[PDB]
């Protein structure tokens, strides 16, 4: 559990997803991760992994606050230059048993 | 609004906004009471 | 056309949990607003457009000639209607149209959209095409008339 | 004496110089038993988290470090009896490692683990 490492998610919607750790807070309360969302944004409810885009989402509604390349929405969804930077919970992420392949090196 | 054979098969409808995005959808599944409630929800 | 979209793999990708009949509903709602957009958006390839039944004997005619004739009618309609690149960037649905804009096609169009997307900016003016992108004067000459800017 | 054994097995961390395992509040309050004159991590947490790591594997409770094989293989034989980690990940910052060399202490990486 150190920055610039490769970790995988176990529970929640992020089943068997490979991610990368960029920075760790000195308080070790929460950790920042590079990941791809699997939510529908409240339209399919009464999905595969694909890169996030910041323009098709701004029309459905909600509290959206854009200040250029920086966006905030739906409970502080930290975003910059079209990429999500929200933090993860340590129990849901597993550090060992990842062993990343070259394809991961091209995603982030 | 789209449908099928209807023999024990529901009717589905989707509201699409002017941009082409879709809003929340509605499911519309002796007959008089069922059709009356379907009409009311519609 | 809605039956075709319902059966299309594209609709599965766009709506994974929705039943097939719900996919017809959205395609019908899109068609009434603008059949050109919906037709072009679903008829991604030769195998797709050939699924519509234009004439009972269409299966017997030469595919290279039939497909060329149908795309020529798509090209005509898309050039008369024009294409708004800005909404194409904001909304992937319209991305299908530029393929039919004269002077452009899949190779040149995807490149143009990839650049405009990566830069995260709308086309302020048509001169921005030759300024921001790497398209040559002759393709610009051909397509500049047919590209709208809100 | 027992001041060196973990009070509670919650929030355990291993020193990264000598690999001694104690609770975070035990280091903060009493300091590290084996290594204090070269690191000076008593009285603050900033130095504690820079040098000392929570990511360690296995614990070896060393009762007679003077007379034990596990103590030799592990280079803890000249330390005080206490609980030690089998392997702690990480490296010191590029300040104290230089200070340590300047003071005649050869910093050798406690990351004993083999990679894949
Ligand atoms: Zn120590």
């Amino acid at each position: 559990l150190k920055p610039k490492s490769w970790v995988r998610l176990k529970r929640g919607i992020y089943k068997d997803d490979i991610a990368q750790v960029d920075y760790v807070e000195p308080s070790q309360n929460t950790i920042s991760l590079k990941m791809i969302p699997r939510i529908d944004y409240d339209r399919i409810k009464a999905p595969p992994q694909r890169l996030f885009d910041a323009e098709k989402i701004r029309s459905l509604g909600g509290d959206v606050a854009s200040d250029g390349d920086f966006l905030i929405f739906e409970g502080n969804r930290y975003s910059r230059k079209g990429f999500l930077f929200k933090s993860f919970a340590m129990s849901a992420v597993i550090t060992e048993g990842v062993k990343p392949t070259l394809s991961e090196l091209e995603k982030f | 609004i789209a449908f099928s054979s209807a023999r024990d098969h529901p009717v589905f409808c989707a509201l699409v906004n002017g941009e082409g995005e879709v809003t929340d959808f509605l499911r519309l599944p002796e007959e008089r009471e069922k059709k009356a409630q379907d009409i009311e929800t519609l | 056309l809605a039956i075709l979209y319902m059966n299309s793999k594209k609709s599965e990708a766009e709506f994974r949990d929705y039943p097939p009949v719900l996919r017809q509903a959205v395609s019908l709602a899109r068609r009434i607003q603008d059949p050109l957009i919906e037709f072009a958006q679903v008829c991604s390839s030769d195998e797709d457009i050939l699924c519509l039944k234009f004439h009972p004997l269409q299966e017997h005619v030469v595919k290279e000639e039939l497909l060329n004739a149908l795309y020529c009618e798509f090209i005509n309609r898309v050039n008369e209607v024009g294409v708004d690149v800005n909404r194409a960037i904001a909304h992937p649905y319209s991305q299908a149209l530029i393929q039919y804009v004269c002077g452009l096609g899949p190779r040149k169009g995807t490149h143009l959209l990839k650049i405009l997307k990566q830069n995260n900016t709308r086309l302020e003016s048509r001169t921005q095409l030759v300024t921001m992108c790497h398209m040559g004067p002759k393709v610009f000459m051909n397509c500049a008339g047919f590209l709208k800017i809100d | 004496a027992l001041e060196t054994v973990p009070k509670d097995l919650r929030h355990l961390r291993a020193c990264l110089l000598c690999s001694l395992v104690k609770t975070i509040d035990q280091f903060e309050y009493d300091g590290c038993d084996n290594c204090d004159a070269y690191l000076q991590m008593k009285g603050n947490r900033e130095m504690v988290y820079d040098c000392t790591s929570s990511s360690f594997d296995g614990i070896i409770a060393m009762m007679s470090p003077e007379d034990s094989w596990v103590s030799k293989w592990q280079r803890v034989s000249n330390f005080k009896p206490g609980v030690y980690a089998v392997s702690v990940t990480g490296r010191l910052p590029q300040g104290i490692v230089r200070e340590l060399k300047s003071r005649g202490v050869a910093y050798k990486s406690r990351d004993t683990a083999i990679k894949t």
